[PDB]
């Protein structure tokens, strides 16, 4: 698709995209939040040492 | 005899040309149901439909 600006791509290019599509974005969280979600239970000390 | 003579002349020419020219254009699109191919080939900003 680089190479040209015009409609006779972006047809298969939609098409690919339905094919396979790439993560256009993302929230985003630190890793050791999501201990405290976690099935183990408390995990506090571990979750500071971490943090 | 005595015999005298002045001569005098001045010329001044000043010019100024100015030219500005200023274009722009703008595009807003919002499509909201099937994010398939056709509407990937909606989504051409340059042609209109
Ligand atoms: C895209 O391809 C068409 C067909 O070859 C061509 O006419 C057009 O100029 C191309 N667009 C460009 C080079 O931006």
């Amino acid at each position: 698709l680089a190479q040209n600006r015009s409609t006779i791509t972006y047809r298969s290019w939609g098409r690919s995209l339905k094919y396979n599509p790439v993560v256009i974005d993302f929230e985003m969280q630190p890793i050791h939040e999501v201990l405290r979600h976690t099935s183990l239970g408390p995990l506090e000390a571990k979750r500071q040492n971490l943090r | 005899g005595v015999s005298v003579g002045k001569c005098r002349g001045i010329l001044n020419e000043i010019k100024d040309r100015n030219k500005r020219d200023t274009m722009v254009e703008d595009l807003v699109v919002l499509v909201r149901g099937g994010a398939s191919e056709h509407i990937t080939t909606l989504a051409y900003q340059e042609l209109p439909t």
